[PDB]
């Protein structure tokens, strides 16, 4: 048994945009189907509990219906302001083993930044930290409004992907995202590929840079 | 002063201003053991029902219906319910519950709801449309497992007349797809009103006992004969309080007493057919009733051509329920108590009287 | 009214393990039940487990069936869940919340455990740093910053001359690589005026050991600019 729920969501101030909740085996029907909030930073907290009613303190706007056609659950999330985007889960008890299963989640976000392409910003390894053997590759971008990174890299001869790995971008001041990539890189074969090249297709061009291994 | 007299210059003696009264800080509920308790334990785990479409009804009476044991229990699977609100159910009334039972599979469980009709719309128990109630309905095969899948609990199928809400489907009339009747056993396309169960353990898991206990509710006019118990404060003594009892209902405080009644005698009045004592209902204890600290202000003033400072004088009440000095009739705050003995200028009662002596200030 | 509080955990390791104690409080604990939901980085939620009133009945998960005692004393109104022979992927946060009905959501919730397993403990790391010179100088936006690799726990602020050559820094977490490996690296933006003119030195701000060596970066003003 598992509860599906949409990974991401993101839209503009102002229609509602209800989040679906999918099971697996069961009926929606046979008990009741609760959403929390997870705030980042905080622990979560009740919003709507027995979606055919709603609880004090909670404003109005927040409703939810029960859909017995597939065995699913929806959640209108009315108001789309700034004081709403955060996570949401969804959770229902249907294992009769005593579980209790609950969702995914998702990221339910606003639009509040223009549309920007992201420079293509390679740093080349030092000297400094190539003593013996070790170096990195840093290909982090900025300026970018949509959190999904899709960067690719290729020594100029073939597309490297062995041990790769992205940074986890953080909230910047005015609502920005600095997501990098970090591949893995060959300690003691550093002669086999003279450049490195790294491509983005993150939702605009696709110039790559070189850089040089060592000088 | 000044103000109930309409002057600005008042003469000696003692005035009356107003009449003062203590108010009730807090509230205090007290009620007896929850007795008498529902026979709700015989309806989930007895034994077994009378069939499907013959199930048995069982009405409820004057009693305390209980709810702290239903939604907190593990023993169950489905307890979705269709405007009830179980975490309010402590302090809602009803007069009208309908306990009917009856045994399904697992896969029937869907099957019964005011939102999902079919099979058991128009074949077997039909639900309402409002259906004030929960589904309560528990996989039974913790000792339902014998060997040769007796079927006993035969469910009507097939039949042509709707099932109404609440009633059942006793039907003896063969299924005719639109022949002469047979009148016999399966003769010209007939089939008899009768399934066969047979639900083995090791048949399938959605074909396992499932029984299902329906539990709904009704308003009417009659008065509420089935509740939920009722709650209880701490006890509190020796404060004006406002009680909250069974029968009685006042303010007052609630002191210790020596009397003693009778084991049938609960209440007590007085020769003036007051309330003046009372029982305790959880404990053995007999609380007594006084009626709060009131009465009338005074002042005593030596007139405004002298000075203009003046007394309080609270009849008849305590100093401490409120310089300061116990006198017969009250407490009169703003004076001090000489011992030296003198004529009386502005009487008080009972024999203490004030006066505008030596640095200046009211003796008493 | 309900404020919950919970700890008695800060680092743990394979094998050795602890007991998570939630301080019931505020509101009336004989009358409720107790459950145990985990959240894993990036991850929803888990079920942990169950306890009853008392003594009633223990419900476990049939992931952590074995391998975990919860426990639960009416007396002095506390919820203890003691661990044994952790595993690797139970590196997650635990929370604490009553349970208002058998059949309902959680009413008030905790406020989290940070209980994470690593190996490869405080040690010395090592900063390098960027060095932009190839296509970094005059292509696209021009940064640079610094790196921290190798460090066990994650006290580090990274920062630049403590305050004397801010220009605006966006720091982002770092990742686990394998087991014990993470990756912290830092940026600054530059109007790409002062490439030349003064150098830059990152500054580390390790709280277990001491990582105030400011490792000099050497611009390659000679290849490119
Ligand atoms: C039957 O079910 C009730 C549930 O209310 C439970 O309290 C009781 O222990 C069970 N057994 C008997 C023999 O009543
Ligand atoms: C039942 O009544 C007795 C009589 O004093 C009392 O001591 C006891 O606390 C009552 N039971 C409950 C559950 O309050
Ligand atoms: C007034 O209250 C005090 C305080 O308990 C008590 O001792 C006294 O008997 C009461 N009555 C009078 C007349 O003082």
């Amino acid at each position: 048994i598992v509860m599906t729920q949409p990974h991401s969501v993101s839209e503009s101030p102002g229609k509602t945009v209800t989040i679906s909740c999918t099971r697996s085996s069961g009926s929606i029907a046979s008990n009741y189907v609760q959403w929390y909030q997870q705030r980042p930073g905080s622990s979560p907290t009740t919003v709507i509990y027995e979606d055919n009613q709603r609880p004090s303190g909670v404003p109005d706007r927040f409703s939810g219906s029960i859909d017995s056609s597939s065995n699913s659950a929806s959640l209108t999330i009315s108001g789309l302001k700034t004081e709403d985007e955060a996570d949401y889960y969804c959770q229902s008890y249907d294992g009769s083993n005593h579980n209790v299963v609950f969702g995914g989640g998702t990221e339910l976000t606003v639009l509040s930044q223009p549309k920007a392409a992201p420079s293509v910003t390679l740093f080349p390894p030092s000297s400094e930290e190539l003593q013996a053997n070790k170096a990195t590759l840093v290909c982090l971008i900025s300026d970018f409004y949509p959190g999904a990174v899709t960067v690719a890299w290729k020594a100029d001869s073939s597309p490297v992907k062995a041990g790769v790995e992205t940074t986890t971008p953080s909230k910047q001041s005015n609502n920005k995202y600095a997501a990098s990539s970090y591949l893995s890189l060959t300690p003691e074969q550093w002669k086999s590929h003279r450049s490195y090249s790294c491509q983005v297709t993150h939702e605009g061009s696709t110039v790559e840079k070189t850089v040089a291994p060592t000088e | 002063t000044k103000c109930t007299l309409k002057s600005f210059t008042v003469e000696k003696g003692i005035y009356q201003t107003s009449n003062f009264r203590v108010q009730p800080t807090e509230s205090i509920v007290r009620f007896p053991n929850i007795t008498n308790l529902c026979p709700f334990g015989e309806v989930f785990n007895a034994t077994r029902f009378a069939s499907v479409y013959a199930w048995n009804r069982k009405r409820i009476s004057n009693c305390v219906a209980d709810y702290s044991v239903l939604y907190n229990s593990a023993s169950f699977s489905t307890f979705k319910c269709y405007g009830v609100s179980p975490t309010k159910l402590n302090d809602l009334c009803f007069t009208n519950v309908y306990a009917d039972s009856f045994v399904i599979r697992g896969d029937e469980v869907r099957q019964i709801a005011p939102g999902q009709t079919g099979k058991i719309a128009d074949y077997n128990y039909k639900l309402p449309d409002d259906f004030t109630g929960c589904v309560i309905a528990w996989n039974s095969n913790n000792l339902d497992s014998k060997v040769g899948g007796n079927y006993n609990y035969l469910y009507r199928l097939f039949r042509k007349s709707n099932l109404k809400p609440f009633e059942r489907d006793i039907s003896t009339e063969i299924y005719q797809a639109g022949s002469t009747p047979c009148n016999g056993v399966e003769g010209f396309n007939c089939y008899f009103p009768l399934q066969s169960y047979g639900f083995q353990p090791t048949n399938g898991v959605g074909y396992q006992p499932y029984r299902v206990v329906v539990l709904s509710f009704e308003l009417l006019h009659a008065p509420a004969t089935v509740c939920g118990p009722k709650k209880s404060t701490n006890l509190v003594k020796n404060k004006c309080v406002n009680f909250n009892f069974n029968g009685l209902t006042g303010t007052g405080v609630l002191t210790e007493s020596n009397k003693k009644f009778l084991p049938f005698q609960q209440f007590g009045r007085d020769i003036a057919d007051t309330t003046d004592a009372v029982r305790d209902p959880q404990t053995l204890e007999i609380l007594d009733i006084t009626p709060c600290s009131f009465g009338g202000v005074s002042v005593i003033t030596p007139g405004t051509n002298t000075s203009n400072q003046v007394a309080v004088l609270y009849q008849g009440v305590n100093c401490t329920e409120v310089n300061v000095f116990q006198t017969r009739a009250g407490c009169l705050i703003g004076a001090e108590h000489v011992n030296n003995s003198y004529e009386c200028d502005i009487p008080i009662g009972a024999g203490i009287c004030a006066s505008y002596q030596t640095s200046q200030s009211i003796i008493a | 009214e309900v404020q919950l509080v919970q700890s008695g955990g800060g680092l743990v390791q394979p094998g050795g393990s602890l007991r998570l104690s939630c301080a019931a409080s505020g509101f009336t604990f004989s009358s409720y039940w107790m459950s145990w939901v985990r959240q894993a980085p990036g991850k929803g939620l888990e079920w942990v487990a169950n306890i009853n009133q008392d003594g009633g009945e223990k419900y476990y998960v049939d992931s952590v069936k074995g391998r975990f005692t919860i426990s639960r004393d009416n007396a002095k109104n506390s919820l203890f869940l003691q661990m044994n022979s952790v595993r690797a992927e139970d590196t997650a946060v635990y929370f604490c919340a009553r349970v208002w009905y058998y059949y309902g959501p959680r009413d008030y919730w905790g406020q989290g455990t940070l209980v994470t397993v690593s190996s490869a403990s405080t040690k010395g790391p090592s900063v390098f740093p960027l060095a932009p010179s190839s296509k970094s100088t005059s292509g696209g936006t021009a940064a640079l910053g610094c790196l921290v690799k190798d460090y066990f726990p994650e006290p580090v602020t990274v920062s630049w001359n403590s305050g004397a050559l801010t220009s605006g820094v966006h720091t982002f977490p770092a990742v686990l690589q394998s087991s014990g490996l993470y990756s912290l690296s830092s940026v600054v933006t530059v109007p790409s005026s002062s490439l030349g003119t003064q150098t830059y030195i990152c500054n580390v701000n390790h709280k277990p050991s001491n990582t105030k060596v400011d490792k000099r970066v050497e611009p390659k003003s000679c290849d490119k600019t």
